[PDB]
RNA sequence: CAGCGAAGGAUUUGGUGGAUUACUAGCUAAUAGCAAUCUA
């Protein structure tokens, strides 16, 4: 239950730093703020590393074995991570701002540009155990006079070519015996040298500067001593070079400027292969694939990330995120994608597994305040500060409906019908609730009776009663449908922000400004029970303010709460860097999550070092409708916390004779039901999978009819989280058919237990199985046409 | 015994052990290299930060260590190791079996004295290299010439000579010619220390009766004598900043300061270190500086500074006494209890037999701080009792930290040796708290716990009664009386709903906590000594008296595992943070790891000291053990955080031993099965034209499969290559005169989807065929070969409606069951 | 932009062939996403 | 065995509190006399409409029960009896007089039938409420009645109404008062004696429904 | 100098100010004890803040209530509201928060009108 | 007054030291030198 771990970070495909590819360039590693995201672009998936720098990261490299990563932040706190185990190996503090870090091509050394010293360390093994000091220093060279801007290793890991703000570039041999081969310095640029590369044969050296000159250096005679043979110029007048890279094998120089324009050249002849623009913001990063076919560009101001193949002129992806400006989120009615309403005025529909945005919608001319799904993922409603609620078909991607009032107000929250006839929206300057029909477009009603700004709205999903709650310290329940026009006001102790509604519509949980979460019975309007949450809230100290984090009244309350789908838990977040979840029977804190440890954000540290910034805040929390997770719209992105059953041995009434050995003996002796319930009492995912695949098709329905009723949600949620990605489609559908036929009355009379295990199953039937069935159906009908009709002339 | 889960990382909390440290000087800064057992540690003397720790543990204890500029020379059992930045550069094996026990380094020479009164000289090869490396000669101090060698020094401007300080004599060797230049007259008492003065050719000798001699090593006389009666002299140091002071260090822990110019005694720092642990073991002035670094055997390293004089004209006669400056320290006695302060594995609380509670940092050793015992004020306003001569609290039996409400109120609850109340502490302030919870039955505190709401603390007395206090306000809330003998374990649920107590009468009581009922009581077969509650999985483990570990869950109150194998009393145990393993340690000098899923012993370590405490980190990072000897905390890292270990039992289905199940490729040949690959490949193939608008071997294998009537290699190549390659191979298939390549592709897809594997890909390959050149198939429809190939493709493909009505049933009934 | 950035609490940030069209919706490989009534 | 200590000093206050008042902190009884546990509703379909599961100290809960439809199904049935007792033009508003005569009638119910008077009044409700009734199917005014069933809230409503107005007319000009006539009415309705106005009226309504069923 | 706490209890036009401080255990309404609060049939309406939570909460504190306005039943409802939320506020400020929200849970399970009145009315239908 | 109460108790304040981010040493013209010195 409560054992959530940080899974993913949706939104924000790039923040600051350098993009890296893999060696077999399938994944790309992107520095999001202090995490690192890794997007696998072929197997369409994505993860974010769990570890966390304390400032924004500025350098990334992983060796070409793929086996370990090193990430340096913007004051030199390096972190060495095991890339396969996903666990951090060492924390090493270089003392000043490191501009670049690079592993050697042979993997065994890495070097980095810390200030004006090039320092080469040698890589610790991944097979060795963790030591107190795993890095052993090779050397530290100081020949530059100002800060080094770039490294480049040679093809053999033998020379290293560094570029500085000082107007030179230098070549250093790795070992001392080749010191005479590499002792030259390369002058002649008017500005900062942005890059210095070898050719494929390491005979020519190209040095690209900030003003726009690329110099070709050759070991010629005018003795032989590294002349400059040709200077080529970009002649981009106002713009200047922001990032350079070179693929030496395909002779491809890729250059991004401070105007969004990037050009890519075939270098020793200097012929413009292509020139095109990311946008208007500067191109902060260029990176290239190992085969040189993909170019990943990152612009840091809008947080955007291209990877673009330059042969077939086409963008593998275009993915722009939102730093700090995200007002709301909503899970799709199957937990496959999250819709994000963001303050720059747009809707963005992010896939969860593959961490990318599918569609974006810009028809609001101001900050979109709320999104909400309806009609089972077919329609999606959003309300913004420009005065409009509007509806979005997620099939034809059209804004088909726009609802305004008559009073020119700005809407801050909405709520739709279950049977989506009516949308409803509340403002923070009008004290009314606006009730629109969705079929026609008209303003059906204006509900009046709050004496304070309507902070939150929610329709009960079962009996369709409206619950609004406002800053006049009052939650209010409106019976709209069918001749009632009934109003029931429940007073509460302080002013309310974030009401939420149970999945059965029985109760409503409100968050108040005191710091509490009160839970009320709707039909008999009396309080069922409250949680006192203002003492398990982490409220950090800002830098500008002159009052301690203990005595602050800034963020000791929750501005967004949400029920779990079994109705038993509440996740909650606010303008603080803790999100807390509770179980509402016992009113006790299950777990508290620190949403950021970035010291670049403001409200993170409670105690500031006695030796504006974007504050950290969560603006919306939601539980996943299909699989045991929650998304939180922080300032860093959409933090996705999820459990997984691979770890955490948590049995269910095992005894001493219940053992993996006992389970495989029962499987080998083919008591299949006993093996299945032994694996359920182990609650071990590999054992459940092993027994599940070992049961034959002949006796799926006998086992599925004899499964005990306490192990029913376990086998249903297992079949869901297995069958989304497993290939055994007919096996999984046979099991689903046998379970629904044998025990599908228990499910119907215990709806909210199997409310997230059944939504995960019909995330498998309509999303892989129905697509396959559509393909075979179209093949059958094209066959019947192509052989049944007359093609003659 | 080497392990396969945990590997040794460091032993934290150690600063010194009373080997005389060495000082070294890089440029104008100073470092201080102190021995901690078998490693040394380099400290930055301007701030006492831990720069370096030696990379490997030496095979025995380091016994004499010196430091020139970049290099540190550490002598242990037989040999001298030359270390730079911790990493060992060289190892000088001596040709003896005698233990090397002194050394000096001057010039190209390293001179190492053994304990059989032989001296080994080692020489550099060429005077430009970094350390003395080659053997040169051997010197011997026989019984005629002098006693046991008590020090080995080189006083300056002495061209390749060596002052050897024996117990009665002072010899002077020429170490190039191997000669004994000068042997002094005898000394009437045994001399223990020596230090060269910054005066030219003067050494200072310290005797076992109380006198400092100032021997002039060129005249052969003694210049002056300083008498400190009944004090054995253990250190000598000289001030070198224009103030001629000497600092002697006395093995009753005293540091006495003398003016040599005006022959007075400046000041005495009394009890600067403990006499019982050796007194002041090494004291030295950082040269040119008024700061002196002392170190003692009580695991402590201090600095004292001389402020400038307070009289603006006299100065030299009004010498302000030395004051204290920074210091590092740890426990002076081996720790008795261990806990982790937080889930981040950053701080760990640690209580010792020297009656101190330290908070040690696993990230940076400067952050280690002693929790203060300065009591608060009484709540009403009455007087607090106790002695006026303040001493530390009795040594800590148990403790329990739960930082849910940290900074808010009292946070740690701790139980001391043979006293009837449990103190509280605040980890945020790092100090004691306002409350001492009584037991209310005149019994000593045998266990403590506290809930994870942070509101409640639980005291378990030796007369069998649990008392539940409030941590905020410090008052009795409830009191359960089930046991009659001593309650050794209390814990509570993560939801404050069921508590579990275990006493040494061998009954585990299960109580409801909100209601004050008991849910049950289970009688085991031995007295229970210790409980550990794994709180997420609700499984608690008991160390019984019959040397078993009973793992029992609190939900259904059954013994669910029973782990046998320990040969003596189980000292400690702890759960893995995921709750899969349990690591125990017992008085047969062993540490075992048990995989309680399978119920067997994964790994065992025979460790020479008995491990008295074992704690996992609250993440899966580290194991922390605590042994009988050694003032620190031994730290291990689990290698199973980076690899996966086999849960296969030691003594003295490889996927099921490695907890995996690689899902088999297809379960039955009559079952449809998708590809082992991404699900999106079907959609990419079916719509890659509009996707991009929004953004040969094949022919030879096809022909050879048409010969052999087996297209398995063709279909393997098709399932292998990429969507652009698939479209570009299907789009070029010779659709013109006899139509062979089309019909070979069609009955290849027939042979493919007869096999019920990759069938969504075979379906999209047929869709791509009909899309690319289904117009030529429609054109020469009624052609015999292509019509028969499509006929048998439909013959196999018409058995695909099993999937259709299967997903129709699942969709319709799932919708009906969910909605209605 | 500038009047509502100073009238607020929380922080608000601010020829070749193509500007790559980084922001673009409608795409789960949809081509004819029009309505049948629209057609 | 096992015992919990949860007070650690005998509680004494500076204001002296009566011994039965400080005995009332272990169980809530109506008027500190009549226990609410082991008071069951011996007829199902009326449990969840006669409410005896939140015990009270006096029949004067000033809560608001007339602003949703079935919210008066969880007013405690002693207070519903009290509120129905304070109705006519003479005795409107006088809830303290109604509470005082409810206290007197429960005292004399217990002194006549030595059993729990809350159990007696709950049995009187569940025996009085009619289980069938007739509506007048109109046809423009064709005088024909059709038997309908009757919902449990209407059964509890009409039960309290029949009992209270039977006590009024039984106390109309006899020597007995409203408290004594209501006691006789609740006792006879509890045992179901057919000597009460209330269950004679129930038997007439049910018999007419049986007639023109 | 003393830890003290002031709360308010209101019904229609009665209003009651309750001062709670540490003491010996005396509960006094309008100077007279709590066992004199007429109309004597609603004395248990006044008592139920004491009997719902036990007199061991009141064994260490002394309350005084000053009640003006209203009528008989409005004054007993003001008294019980003032006593209840005064005990809650005292255990908030000077005793632990766990006993604070245990008291809030007990009073709210009995009736939350001990803690929150029904104040602004009517409804214009 | 009672009570609390070990060769005393309370309040206030100045200075210094250690933490307030996760520990790979100083200098320079830096593949090494110096640190007693870079200069003939």
């Amino acid at each position: 239950k409560s054992d959530f771990k940080f899974s993913n970070l949706l939104g924000t495909v790039y923040r600051q730093g350098n993009i890296t590819f893999s060696d077999d360039g399938k994944q790309l590693l992107s520095p999001v703020g202090n995490r690192v995201s890794v997007f696998d672009l072929i197997n369409n998936k994505s993860f974010t590393f769990e570890y966390e720098h304390r400032k924004n990261i500025a350098a990334i490299d992983l060796n070409k074995q793929g086996t370990l990563l090193i990430s340096i932040d913007e004051d030199g706190r390096a972190i060495l991570v095991n890339f396969k185990a996903r666990n951090v190996l060492h924390h090493f503090n270089f003392k000043e701002k490191c501009s670049a870090v690079k592993f050697s091509p042979d993997g065994r050394l890495f070097a980095l540009a810390s200030g004006r010293f090039l320092q080469i360390w040698k890589t610790p093994d991944v097979n060795k155990d963790r030591q107190f000091a795993p890095f052993v220093r090779h050397r530290v060279h100081a020949g530059h006079f100002q800060d080094i801007t770039s490294l480049t290793w040679s093809q053999d890991s033998r020379f290293i070519l560094t570029t500085s703000k000082d107007l030179s570039a230098k070549i250093w041999s790795v070992d001392s015996e080749e010191k005479n081969l590499a002792a030259t310095t390369f002058n002649g640029h008017r500005d900062y040298v942005m890059g210095a590369f070898f050719s494929h044969d390491q005979e020519k050296i190209y040095t690209v500067s900030k003003d726009g000159a690329v110099f070709v250096w050759e070991f010629t005679k005018r003795k032989y001593s590294w002349r400059i043979t040709k200077k080529h110029f970009f002649y981009a007048n106002q713009a200047k070079v922001k990032c350079v890279t070179f693929h030496p094998a395909t002779r491809l120089l890729a250059v991004g400027f401070t105007s969004g324009e990037f050009r890519l050249y075939d270098l020793p002849d200097f012929t413009l292969i292509q020139q095109l623009s990311m946008g208007q913001n500067p191109v902060n990063t260029v990176s290239v694939n190992q085969t040189g076919e993909w170019l990943a560009f990152g612009s840091s101001k809008l947080g955007q990330l291209l990877v673009y193949e330059w042969q077939s002129e086409s963008y593998i992806l275009k993915q722009q995120g939102h730093f700090d400006s995200t007002n709301s989120l909503a899970y799709s009615p199957d937990g496959s994608r999250v819709v994000t309403a963001s303050e720059d005025g747009k809707i963005k529909v992010w896939d969860i597994t593959s961490g990318f945005c599918l569609a974006t919608f810009e028809e609001h001319t101001s900050s979109v305040t709320a999104v909400q799904f309806a009609k089972r993922g077919q329609v999606m409603f959003s309300s913004s500060l420009d005065g409009t609620v509007r509806a979005w078909d997620l099939i034809r991607y059209r804004n088909f409906r726009t609802f305004t009032g008559t009073e020119r107000i700005q809407f801050n929250c909405l709520a739709v019908d279950p049977s989506g006839e009516v949308v409803c929206a509340g403002s923070l300057d009008n004290f009314d609730i606006h009730v629109w029909s969705v079929q026609t477009g008209q303003l059906l009603d204006a509900l009046s009776g709050h004496e304070g700004p309507v902070s939150c709205l929610s329709f009960s999903q079962e009996n369709s009663v409206l619950a609004s709650a406002s800053w006049d310290k009052t939650i209010r329940i409106w019976s709209i449908f069918g001749r009632s026009q009934q109003v029931e006001p429940i007073e509460v102790y302080s002013d309310v922000l974030a009401l939420s509604m149970r999945p059965d519509g029985k109760e409503v949980a409100v968050s108040t400004l005191k710091g509490q979460i009160s839970i009320f019975n709707i039909e008999d309007a009396k309080q069922v029970g409250n949680i006192d949450c203002r003492k398990d809230i982490i409220s950090g100290r800002f830098n500008q303010d002159r009052f301690t984090a203990k005595n602050s009244e800034r963020s000791k309350f929750f501005t967004t709460i949400h029920y779990s789908f079994d109705g038993m838990a509440i996740v909650a977040g606010g303008n603080n860097n803790s999100i807390c979840l509770y179980d509402v029977p016992n009113e006790v804190l299950l777990k508290r999550f620190i949403v950021s440890r970035n010291m670049a954000l403001n409200g993170t540290l409670e105690f500031l070092n006695s030796k504006m910034r974007p504050e950290v805040r969560v603006t919306s929390v939601q539980f996943s409708p299909t699989a045991n997770a929650f998304a939180a719209a922080s300032t860093e992105g959409l933090l996705i916390y999820s459990t997984n059953d691979t770890i955490l041995f948590d049995p269910f009434d095992l005894d001493v004779d219940v053992t993996p050995h006992s389970t495989v003996e029962a499987l080998r002796e083919k008591q299949f039901l006993n093996a299945l319930v032994m694996a359920f009492r182990l609650n071990e995912e590999y054992l459940i999978n092993k027994v599940y695949e070992a049961i034959p098709i002949k006796e799926i329905p006998l086992v599925a009819s004899n499964i005990p009723a306490i192990y029913l949600p376990r086998i249903l949620k297992f079949i869901g989280d297995f069958a989304i990605e497993s290939q055994h489609i007919e096996f999984n559908l046979i099991w689903i058919k046998a379970l629904l036929s044998a025990s599908g009355g228990y499910i119907n009379e215990h709806k909210y237990l199997f409310s997230t295990a059944m939504r995960s199953i019909q995330r498998f039937i309509v999303r892989v199985a129905k697509e396959v069935v559509n393909t075979t159906t179209d093949n059958k009908y094209t066959y019947r046409f192509l052989v049944s009709t007359d093609g003659s002339m | 015994k080497n392990s396969k889960i945990f590997s040794p990382f460091r032993i934290i909390g150690n600063v010194s052990n009373g080997v005389p440290f060495a000082t070294g000087t890089l440029g104008s800064t100073f470092y201080i290299v102190t021995c901690v057992g078998k490693t040394f540690q380099i400290y930055d003397a301007n701030t006492l930060h831990l720069l370096f720790v030696s990379e490997k543990e030496t095979p025995s204890s380091i016994v004499a260590l010196s430091a020139h500029f970049h290099y540190v020379y550490a002598a242990y059992e037989n040999k001298v190791g030359i270390y730079k930045r911790g990493i060992e550069e060289h190892l000088l094996e001596l040709e003896t079996d005698a233990n090397v026990e002194h050394l000096c380094i001057f010039g190209d020479y390293l001179c190492a004295s053994t304990d059989d009164n032989s001296i080994f000289i080692y020489k550099k090869s060429d005077p430009q290299d970094k350390y003395p490396s080659e053997f040169y000669t051997k010197l011997t101090v026989t019984e005629i010439q002098g006693g046991e060698i008590v020090s080995l020094q080189h006083l300056a401007t002495y061209l390749n000579k060596l002052t050897v300080v024996t117990k009665s004599n002072v010899l002077l060797f020429n170490v190039r010619t191997g000669k004994l230049v000068f042997t002094s007259n005898e000394f009437p008492d045994q001399i223990t220390t020596a230090e060269p003065a910054p005066v030219l050719d003067i050494i200072a000798l310290g005797t076992v009766t109380g006198e400092v001699i100032m021997f002039n090593m060129r005249k052969g006389k003694r210049i002056r004598t300083i008498k400190i009666p009944q004090s054995r002299i253990s250190s000598l140091s000289f001030r070198t900043d224009g103030s001629s002071h000497l600092s002697v260090g006395t093995s009753s822990g005293d540091l006495i300061f003398y003016d040599l110019d005006r022959r007075s005694r400046i000041h005495v720092l009394k009890n600067i270190h403990r006499e019982s642990y050796g007194g002041v073991t090494q004291a030295t002035f950082l040269n040119g500086q008024p700061i002196i670094v002392t170190s003692g055997g009580d695991n402590s390293l201090k600095e004292y500074v001389f402020d400038p004089s307070l009289s603006q004209g006299s100065g030299d006669v009004v010498v302000q006494p030395p004051r204290y400056l920074r210091s590092r320290g740890g426990h002076s006695q081996p720790p008795s209890y261990i806990a982790f302060a937080d889930s981040q594995s950053h701080f760990m609380l640690s209580a010792s037999k020297d009656r101190s509670l330290w908070s040690f940092s696993l990230r940076k050793d400067a952050q280690s701080q002693e929790m203060s015992q300065r009591l608060h004020k009484k709540q009403d306003g009455g007087r607090v009792g106790g002695s006026t001569i303040k001493s530390k609290f009795p040594e800590i039996v148990a403790l329990a930290i739960e930082n849910a409400r940290i900074g808010e109120w009292e946070n740690i609850i701790t139980a001391h040796k043979d006293e009837k109340f449990a103190r509280t502490w605040d980890m945020r302030n790092k100090r004691v708290g306002r409350w001492t919870f009584d037991t209310t039955d005149d019994g000593f505190v045998k266990s403590v716990a506290m809930s994870q709401c942070g509101n409640f603390g639980f005291i378990g007395s030796s007369n069998g009664s649990i008392t539940i206090y409030n941590m905020q306000s410090g008052i009795l809330r409830k009191k359960y009386k089930l046991h009659k003998r001593a309650v050794t374990g209390i814990s509570l649920d993560g939801m404050n709903r069921k508590m579990v107590s275990c006493g040494l009468d061998g009954i585990v009581g299960f109580y409801d906590f909100n209601k004050s009922t008991l849910l049950g009581k289970l009688k085991l077969d031995a007295p229970i000594t210790a409980m550990v509650y794994h709180r997420s999985s609700d499984l608690f483990a008991l160390a019984l008296d019959d040397l078993s570990i009973v793992v029992i869950d609190a939900v259904t109150q059954r013994v669910v595992r029973q782990l046998w194998g320990h040969s003596n009393r189980i000292t400690a145990f702890d759960f893995s943070p995921e709750g899969r393993w349990i690591v125990s340690a017992s008085l047969d000098s062993t540490i075992r790891t048990w995989d309680l899923p399978t119920g067997g012993c994964i790994d065992g370590i025979i460790v020479d000291n008995v491990a008295t405490n074992v704690k996992f980190s609250p993440n899966g990072d580290l194991l922390a053990t605590t042994h009988v000897t050694g003032n620190g905390i031994c730290i291990w890292t689990n290698r199973a955080q980076f690899k996966t270990v086999s849960t296969r039992t030691i003594d003295e289905l490889n996927d099921i031993d490695f907890n995996t199940y690689t899902s088999l490729e297809q379960i039955d040949k009559e079952l449809l099965t998708l590809s082992i690959g991404p699900r999106s490949k079907m959609n990419t193939l079916l719509h890659l034209d509009v996707i991009r608008k929004r953004s040969s071997h094949f022919t030879k294998q096809l022909r050879e499969g048409s010969q052999s009537k087996d297209y398995s290699s063709l279909l393997a190549t098709l399932i292998n290559f990429s969507p652009a390659a698939v479209d570009l191979e299907i789009r070029s298939l010779n659709s013109f005169e006899p139509f062979d390549e089309i019909v070979w592709f069609i009955d290849a897809l027939t042979q493919g989807l007869k096999s019920n594997k990759n069938f969504e890909l075979y379906e999209t390959f047929m869709s791509l065929l009909f899309k690319a050149h289904g117009d030529v198939i429609h054109a020469n429809n009624k052609n015999q070969d292509i019509a028969s190939a499509l006929q048998n493709w439909e013959d196999v493909h018409k058995k695909e409606d099993r999937l259709d009505d299967l997903v129709k049933f699942c969709m319709g009934v799932a919708a009906f069951v969910t909605t209605a | 932009y500038k009047l509502d950035v100073l009238s607020s609490v929380h922080f608000v940030p601010k020829t070749p062939t193509i500007s790559m069209e980084d922001a673009q919706p409608l795409y789960m490989s949809n081509a004819s996403s029009l309505a049948p009534q629209e057609i | 065995d096992f015992e919990v200590v949860e007070e650690f000093t005998p509680v004494v206050l500076a204001t002296p509190i009566p011994e039965e008042v400080q005995q009332a902190q272990t169980e809530i009884k109506l008027f500190n006399k009549w226990s609410f546990e082991e008071v069951e509703v011996k007829d199902a379909s009326l449990v969840d409409y006669v409410q005896v599961r939140q015990p009270i100290f006096v029949a004067h809960t000033a809560g608001r029960y007339a602003n949703k439809r079935f919210r008066k199904a969880q007013c405690p049935i002693i207070e519903r009896l009290t509120n129905s007792l304070m109705m006519n033009g003479r005795n409107n508003g006088k809830k303290l007089k109604a509470v005082r005569i409810i206290k007197h009638t429960l005292d004399i119910i217990n002194v006549l039938t030595d059993q729990n008077p809350i159990q007696v009044v709950v049995d009187a409700i569940t025996n009085t409420g009619p289980r069938e009734d007739t509506t007048r199917v109109g046809g423009g005014g064709a005088a024909r009645r059709q038997a309908v069933d009757v919902s449990p809230l209407r059964r509890v409503n009409q039960a309290i109404a029949l009992l209270t107005i039977g006590a009024r007319e039984a106390a109309f000009r006899n020597i007995k008062t409203i408290a004594e006539t209501l006691a006789e009415e609740l006792i006879n309705a509890a045992k179901g004696s057919s000597t009460s106005y209330a269950i004679k009226k129930k038997d007439e309504l049910e018999r007419v429904a049986k007639s023109n069923r | 100098a003393v830890p003290s706490v002031q709360t308010f209890g209101k019904k229609k036009s009665a209003t009651a100010v309750a001062h709670v401080k540490a003491g010996k255990g005396l509960i006094k309404v309008n100077g007279s004890p709590i066992t004199l609060v007429e109309p004597e049939i609603l004395r248990f309406k006044v008592y139920e803040p004491l009997l719902l939570v036990g007199l061991d909460k009141f064994s260490n504190i002394d309350i005084r209530v000053r009640v003006t306005g209203g009528g008989h039943v409005s004054q007993v409802y003001a008294i019980r509201q003032a006593i209840a939320k005064g005990l809650v506020a005292y255990h908030q400020k000077y005793v632990d928060e766990q006993s604070k929200n245990e008291l809030k849970k007990a009073f709210t399970s009995y009736d939350r009108t001990l803690l929150i009145a029904d104040s602004r009315r009517p409804e214009p239908k």
